[PDB]
C-alpha cells in the first residue's frame, strides 16, 4: 500500500508522490465518451454480463467498451483500460 | 522551538519550490504558511490563484497540518468556511507526508474532486445531479474570487 492518487487512483510511495501528482496535473487524465449501445456487443469483461443494445456504456480512446457502472467502478482504483493498461 | 523537520521542510521549500505552489513561512509565526496553488489545468480552477493558509500544529508531524482556503472556491470538498474534506488531513494522515505533498494532495483533489464523500453538502449535491452547470459556476468563481486577488 501507500498514497492513493486522486487523478489517476494509483498508488504510490511517499518518495514517489511529487513527481506523480505534477505528472497527473501535467495533462487530461483518461476519459471516456458516454453512449447508448446501439446493438449487442457480446459480455463486458468487467461483469461478464451482455452488452446490449440500449445498454448506458462507456466507449474509451482505444475503443474498448464497457458499461458505465463497470468502468467507473474500476477507475476507482485503477483509471484505466481493462484491455489497454498501458495504452 | 521549532523542530529539525520543519526547519529543514521549510528551508527545502525555499530551495526547492513545488511547481504550481508558493509556500512561504509567516514572518512572525514559522509555524504559519501562506500558500497560494495554481488552479489545475483543464480544470474549471485553471487560471485560477487561490490562497490557503496552512499551520503546523505543536505535535506535527504526529498530527497533520491544519489547511483552509480563504478564497472562495465551488467545489464539492471545500465547504463556505475553507475547510477542506480530504481524508490524508485527518484519518489517513501518516508523518511520510510533509506540506510539499499535503499541498499536491489538495491541488490534485482540485482536479478530481470527490462528490461522494460521505459528508452531505451543497456544492456536492450539484455536482451529482447537474455537472456542467456545477463545472460552469466553479468557472465563474475562478474567474470572479482567483483571478487579479494576488
Ligand atoms: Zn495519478
Ligand atoms: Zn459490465
Ligand atoms: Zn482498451
Amino acid at each position: 500500500s501507500g498514497f492513493k492518487c486522486p487523478i489517476c487512483s494509483k498508488s504510490v510511495a511517499s518518495d514517489e508522490m511529487e513527481m506523480h501528482f505534477i505528472m497527473c496535473l501535467s495533462k487530461p487524465r483518461l476519459s471516456y465518451n458516454d453512449d447508448v449501445l446501439t446493438k449487442d456487443a457480446g459480455e463486458c469483461v468487467i461483469c461478464l454480463e451482455e452488452l446490449l443494445q440500449g445498454d448506458t456504456i462507456a466507449r474509451l480512446p482505444c475503443l474498448c467498451i464497457y458499461h458505465k457502472s463497470c468502468i467507473d467502478s474500476w477507475f476507482e482504483v485503477n483509471r484505466s483500460c481493462p484491455e489497454h493498461p498501458a495504452d | 522551538g521549532l523542530p529539525r523537520r520543519i526547519i529543514k521542510e521549510t528551508q527545502r521549500l525555499l530551495a526547492e519550490p513545488v511547481p504550481g505552489i508558493k509556500a512561504e513561512p509567516d514572518e512572525s509565526n514559522a509555524r504559519y504558511f501562506h500558500v497560494v496553488i495554481a488552479g489545475p489545468q483543464d480544470s474549471p480552477f485553471e487560471g485560477g490563484t487561490f490562497k490557503l493558509e496552512l499551520f503546523l500544529p505543536e505535535e506535527y508531524p504526529m498530527a497533520a497540518p491544519k489547511v483552509r482556503f480563504m478564497t472562495k472556491i465551488y467545489h464539492p470538498n471545500v465547504d463556505k468556511l475553507g475547510r477542506i474534506c480530504l481524508d490524508i488531513l485527518k484519518d489517513k494522515w501518516s508523518p511520510a507526508l510533509q506540506i510539499r505533498t499535503v499541498l499536491l494532495s489538495i491541488q490534485a483533489l482540485l482536479s478530481a474532486p470527490n462528490p461522494d464523500d460521505p459528508l452531505a453538502n451543497d456544492v456536492a449535491e450539484q455536482w451529482k445531479t447537474n455537472e456542467a452547470q456545477a463545472i460552469e459556476t466553479a468557472r465563474a468563481w475562478t474567474r470572479l474570487y482567483a483571478m487579479n486577488n494576488i
